[PDB]
């Protein structure tokens, strides 16, 4: 801790320590179902891009490796969590919303996008956390005639809050004419069909669109994989996973009095205090393992080698482990310098009144008052 | 089908510090926490309607009240137009599930269904429906009331008890149905919510009321 | 014509508040002293003058 | 969490020299108040009759009654700072407590 | 009487207080829990947002020691004082006006 | 602008303890000169033969 | 002869206009101009620009605030030496040599 | 310092209770209970 | 976000903005007819209570 070979007189603050876990513990809902992602992946016809479906996933267990045999995608593109880790956290309900769209637009299936889709056919939050596929559909959504059964919207009075739907067809009015069920040269439909040919280019073919949207953590947790549980240990340092919290500590029966629709409790520097284990309906409180600061008391490398060690706020029986002497003070407690009944100037300062030195009792460390 | 919905008589009252909310689902105890959400803003000016009803605007959110003991207020109609056409909330009680369905029902395609355990049993009915990114949040609480006319002094926060994602557009609602309801309106607000030390919410300060209160925000 | 620099720094959140004791004060003190240690001595520092 | 130490260990000394900035705070506050109080050599005290020309100095002599040997006025100044007891006797096994 | 003992308190227990609270911030990450980042992301974004949560944790805790490094010597310049006091008030008679 | 403030408010409380800071310091230059000047307790004036 | 209040005039001037003058630098982003970032760009690729705008400014307060708060300890010290020279010289006779 | 809304100004000298601006100070009076401005 | 006021500032037919110490449009010109305003803050201060 120097970074020198020779130590001076006195006393020294080096490394912490702590109580390593055991074991690990995992808790997860009693859950034994398993998700339809196959009839959500393969489906004879998508909707529209304005009357796009919206399936809710949940109380299953979801398994997200099997949706790459599903269909064929290069990539799997997240906003809030990753591809690899879908598997190990968990969430409370899942929705699917499945559409077809053009190559152009996909780019405007994101957070903070705007443009034709973005503002008149699907808009997405700007907290979205949730996974985007997108697919070619060349061979299965494309006729040579031209296919004209995919439509999109055009003309709005406004623009699309987050997750809206629009299903009523009425003649646009671009003018200060009425239209009244006309469409006249300043009334258009709103409505107009997607020009689908295989002929056509890769930036105007068609492109299947999957969304999985994630609600994080409010609600009991009703998705969740194939991570097995273990059995609640308590009054030991453990590692937990309650639902995808993770987290190392020392759990224990509470007297908090959570409200029925509480499923967590925080601290002041937001760090989990107490959890409600998933299975059983019990409190547990969340406590770090025991800690502290070690201070080293020597006297000079050139003088002797004999060492004193000081545990500071830490009461010895916490202490697992070093001499053969072991002193209560009120600045920590000491390890390795015995106390005597005199009283000399003050040598090394440990604290609350409380001196060390080295001397003949041959040679020894003391401490003293 | 007929009329029979006798007029309809409006008088101005005042909330008196009400309409608080659990603003989410965790735990506290002992803390002073800053929440900016749709609050109902502390002594404002709330409408009472009477009838011993035309369309109402949803203004970003609803406070409903009710202090009736004799139980004849059983529902909440929500949407933009009350038709066949466009889509709209219609919330029934038939005193043991609530139907909640998003097409028409004539008011004598579907997305959405659900059910659920009854809500109701010298009292008064609070309540806040709110319309955030397709979601649809009610949040509500009982109290024993005493001196019967206006609302009481003190406070009581608003538990949740049904979180719906309905995800279509509110405009306008109606009221199922001598029966007299109190109507308030949600604004964007910065709260100061006190959590005593069982978690409940015990004071509140609105920082945008007089300059004492932001001083103390 | 001649742009400030105060008034730049006005704009850009940048106050400046004026104290507590104006320059008349300040003189009125300085003149009460001054004609105490005159008049008196030392002994108005120590109690009456 | 071992990958934010490992991060951490790539921005140099900065740890390094806080730590040595709060130990020549912390050295620096009982210097101080050495170099207030602990300036006398020897610790005198008073002869047992109570008669210096008529003054009484009651209120600022110790009371040998209390385990802590303060006067009169200063366990007024004590009592009167509300001073918190900072962690001082063991303030994990404080925290252990189930409240 | 004795504000100023007080105000010593109320400082050392704001700091402390202003840096428990300020680990709840975000910094610009996706969140200010540091085992919510690892569980969600992978380790080259996770990695990221650790970044960005250590420098904010890194400049607040450097701002407490420079106003601890302030304020040690407020209270040095008054340990100063107070012995110069103590030297001249009580071991001996000053001639000094309004010391 | 309203996103700059949005993106302000995820840095907790420098903000606020700069202000303390300034205010601390105003307050201390109003100490200095009452401590300096504000040490007679009357206002004595010169009688008019000088 | 009266530098030094001149040159207590001048510091709080040039720290004012060093201050104003920081508003000008890009600090890495593609201006310094807020509302042109954000006409130009979109959501999340100006949060990146306005973040490091952010920083920047913050740091450049960080260091206003901490120069002030050494010169206000250096004023102090110097107010108390005039209030004891007050005190001194000018309530009583002073046989300090030279003070 | 600028402008003072709620406070009356009377014309009279106190001690100063609460520091306003340049000679302005502010109480909390009996003479109804009221907030008055002063020098 | 600003008002707009008539100025006397003698811009050079070839010059469009001008520009403040701290990087800041003080005066503009307008695109269809040649006119140059300046731009000044809104009112604004601090509130004590
Ligand atoms: C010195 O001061 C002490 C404390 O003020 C005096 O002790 C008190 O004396 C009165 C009557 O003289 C008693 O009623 C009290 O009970 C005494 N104790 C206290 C704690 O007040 C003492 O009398 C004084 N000395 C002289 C010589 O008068
Ligand atoms: C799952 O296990 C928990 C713990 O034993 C139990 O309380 C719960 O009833 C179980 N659920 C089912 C559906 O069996
Ligand atoms: C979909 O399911 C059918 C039968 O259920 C199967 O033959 C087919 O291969 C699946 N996949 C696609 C892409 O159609
Ligand atoms: C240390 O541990 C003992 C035994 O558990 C306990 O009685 C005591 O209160 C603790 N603290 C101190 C300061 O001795
Ligand atoms: C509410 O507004 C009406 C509108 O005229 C007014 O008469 C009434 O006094 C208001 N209620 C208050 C201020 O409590
Ligand atoms: C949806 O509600 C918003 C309210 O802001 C309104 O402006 C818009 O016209 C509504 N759209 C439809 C289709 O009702
Ligand atoms: C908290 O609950 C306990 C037991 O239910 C009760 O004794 C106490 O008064 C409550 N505290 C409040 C209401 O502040």
């Amino acid at each position: 801790t120097l970074k020198s070979f020779t130590v001076e007189k006195g006393i020294y603050q080096t490394s912490n320590f702590r109580v390593q876990p055991t074991e690990s513990i995992v808790r997860f809902p009693n859950i034994t179902n398993l998700c339809p992602f196959h009839e959500v992946f393969n489906a004879t016809t998508f909707a529209s891009v304005y009357a796009w479906n919206r399936k809710r996933i949940s109380n299953c267990v979801a398994d997200y490796s099997v949706i790459y045999n599903f269909a064929p995608f290069f990539a799997f593109k997240c906003y809030g969590v990753s591809p690899t880790k879908l598997n190990d956290l968990c969430f409370t309900n899942v929705y699917a919303d499945s559409f077809v769209i053009r190559g152009n637009e996909v780019s405007q299936i994101a957070p903070g996008q705007t443009g034709n889709i973005a503002d008149y056919n699907y808009k997405l939050p700007d907290d979205f956390t949730g996974c985007v596929i997108a697919w070619n559909s060349n061979k299965l959504d494309s006729k040579p005639s031209g296919n004209y059964n995919y439509l999109y919207r055009l003309f709005r009075k406004s623009k699309l809050k987050p997750f809206e739907r629009d299903i009523s067809t009425e003649i646009y009015q671009a003018g200060n004419r009425p239209c009244n069920g006309v469409a006249g040269p300043n009334c258009y439909s709103p409505l107009q069909s997607y020009g689908f040919r295989p002929t056509y280019g890769v930036g105007h073919q068609p492109y299947r669109v999957v969304v999985l949207s994630f609600e994080l953590l409010h609600a009991p947790a009703t998705v969740c994989g194939p991570k097995k549980s273990t059995n609640l240990v308590k009054n030991k340092c453990v590692n937990f996973n309650f639902n995808g919290l993770t987290g190392t500590g020392v759990l224990t029966e509470s007297n908090k009095k959570f409200l029925p629709f509480q499923q967590f409790g925080r601290d002041i520097a937001d760090t989990t205090d107490a959890v409600r284990d998933p299975q059983t309906l019990e409190i547990l409180d969340i406590t770090p393992c025991s800690f502290g600061g070690v201070s080293v008391i020597t006297p000079g490398t050139n003088t002797s080698n004999q060492v004193a060690v000081l545990y500071q706020g830490v009461n010895c029986t916490e202490v697992p482990v070093t001499g053969s002497n072991v002193f209560q003070t009120r600045a920590g407690c000491l390890i390795g310098a015995e106390y005597v009944n005199n009283s000399y100037e003050c040598d090394i300062p440990i604290g609350a009144g409380i001196c060390a030195s080295y001397q003949t009792q041959s040679q020894s460390i003391i401490a003293y008052t | 089908q007929c009329v029979n919905l006798i007029t309809r008589t409006q008088s101005y009252t005042n909330s008196f510090t009400r309409g608080v909310y659990y603003p989410d689902k965790v735990f506290r105890s002992s803390v002073l926490h800053s929440t900016q959400d749709l609050f109902l803003p502390f002594f404002s000016n709330v409408t009472w309607f009477h009838a011993i009803n035309p369309a109402l605007p949803f203004n970003d959110g609803v406070y409903f009240a009710s202090t009736e003991k004799s139980n004849i207020i059983r529902g909440w109609i929500f949407g933009t137009t009350l038709d066949s056409k466009t889509q709209s909330l219609l919330i029934v009680n038939n005193a043991t599930n609530v139907v909640i369905k998003v097409c028409e029902f004539q008011f004598c395609n579907c997305t959405f269904e659900y059910v659920s355990q009854p809500f109701l049993m010298k009292n008064l009915r609070e309540f806040v429906f709110k319309n955030i990114d397709g979601y649809f949040k009610i949040y509500s609480k009982h109290t024993p009331i005493n001196l019967e006319r206006d609302l009481p002094q003190g406070f009581s926060a608003l538990e949740p008890l049904v979180d719906l994602p309905i995800g279509i557009n509110i405009t306008r609602f109606q009221t199922l149905l001598a029966a007299a309801y109190y109507v308030g309106y949600l604004q964007p607000r910065t709260f100061l919510l006190k959590y005593n030390e069982n978690g409940t919410i015990t004071d509140a300060v609105d920082c945008a009321l007089d300059p004492l209160s932001e001083t103390k925000c | 014509a001649a742009r400030d620099l105060i008034c730049a720094q006005k704009f850009n959140g940048l106050t400046v508040l004026p104290p507590l004791l104006t320059d008349e004060m300040i003189a009125q003190y300085t003149s009460a002293l001054l004609a105490g240690t005159i008049t008196s001595g030392w002994t108005f520092g120590a109690g009456a003058a | 969490s071992t990958e934010c130490s490992n991060l951490l260990l790539q921005y140099g000394s900065f740890c390094t020299q806080l730590k040595r900035a709060l130990t020549g705070i912390a050295v620096e506050q009982d210097k101080n108040t050495q170099e207030v109080f602990a300036q006398v050599k020897q610790i005198y005290k008073t002869p047992p009759i109570k008669y210096f020309g008529g003054f009484n100095f009651s209120q600022i002599l110790p009371d040998p009654s209390k385990p802590s040997k303060r006067s009169f006025i200063e366990d007024l100044l004590f009592n009167k700072v509300t001073l918190a007891d900072a962690g001082f006797i063991k303030q994990y096994g404080d925290c252990l407590g189930d409240i | 009487a004795l504000g100023k003992l007080q105000d010593v308190v109320n400082h050392n227990a704001q700091a402390l207080n202003t840096l428990v609270k300020q680990l709840s911030s975000k910094f610009g990450a996706i969140s200010s829990v540091l085992n919510d980042i690892l569980s969600r992301l992978d380790k080259v974004e996770a990695e990221v947002q650790i970044d960005r949560l250590i420098t904010g944790r890194l400049q607040s805790l450097q701002t407490y020691v420079t106003q601890q490094l302030i304020r040690a010597a407020e209270i040095r310049a008054s340990a100063n004082l107070a012995a110069t006091k103590m030297s001249e008030c009580v071991l001996g008679q000053s001639k000094r006006v309004d010391f």
